[PDB]
């Protein structure tokens, strides 16, 4: 809950408003000017959240900031993976299914993220392992996005956490 | 192990100048690497400005930066600017 305080606090670059034309997010500050360092940690720590208001706010900020980030995600993978792994270790299978997606989405947001992910797996990777066969098919469909765009290193460095993993493409 | 691709140098100030000066002064290239090399939480700001407050330095000895912008238009030639 770094996240609710995050929430509704002054820095929250988010305006709470809902617009009956959609579900778009309206953002106060422009995306781009933020400081990455201190924003997508936060909107990570949100990864947990299952509670009305602030589920929403945490995912659709972590899809406009990967989707727009660009050159300023990969700087602050380190700070990432504390949240990413807190997520998946809560074993809420609704949390691991947000937070796989949202890992898909890290690995193609920017080039060398999906590389320079790999040093972690065996920090995030190892609770799949318990909802390794719809969530099985999530945790495959997520490790091939991983292995796809981890470079030479990510298979071997997926098998070792995920013993089981195998993958052709 | 995260490392920037490229640097250049800046031409005229900005915000992130700033930053980025406060963290070269410490030794530092950026924010990136001053969390790598320190177990950091938060790197402590100013409210207002969000400039950087204080920074611990390598030997473990600290320095403290001014609520107002310190990197003169002299220096922002020398401010180095990485990529990722």
């Amino acid at each position: 809950t770094a996240f609710r305080k995050f929430y509704e606090r002054g820095d929250f670059p988010i305006a709470l408003e809902h617009d009956s034309k959609g579900n778009k997010i309206a953002w106060k500050v422009e995306i781009e000017k933020l400081d990455y360092h201190h924003y997508l940690p936060l909107f990570f720590d949100g990864l947990c959240e299952m509670t009305f208001p602030y589920e929403f706010f945490a995912r659709q900020g972590i899809h406009d900031m990967l989707e727009h980030g660009g050159n300023k995600i990969l700087p602050v993978l380190p700070q990432l993976i504390i949240p990413i792994k807190n997520a998946l270790n809560l074993r809420n299978r609704q949390v691991i299914c947000v937070t796989l997606k949202v890992l898909q989405h890290l690995v193609v947001s920017a080039e060398m993220v999906g590389k320079a992910l790999v040093p972690y797996y065996r920090q995030i990777l190892p609770v799949l392992n318990i909802f390794k066969n719809n969530i099985g098919d999530l945790i495959q469909e997520t490790l091939e996005a991983f292995e796809r765009y981890g470079g030479e290193n990510a298979f071997i460095n997926i098998k070792y956490v995920v013993p089981t993993y195998e993958s052709c493409l | 192990d995260v490392k920037p691709k490229s640097v250049s140098h800046a031409k005229k100030w900005s915000e992130e100048i700033e930053n980025l000066y406060r963290f070269q002064q410490a030794g530092y290239r950026d924010e990136t690497e001053y969390r790598q090399v320190k177990q950091v939480s938060m790197v402590d700001r100013w409210p207002e400005t969000g400039y950087v407050k204080k920074l611990q330095r390598r030997d473990n000895t600290f320095y403290y930066y001014n609520k107002q912008r310190e990197c003169d238009d002299k220096e922002v030639h020398k401010v180095k600017i990485y990529a990722y």
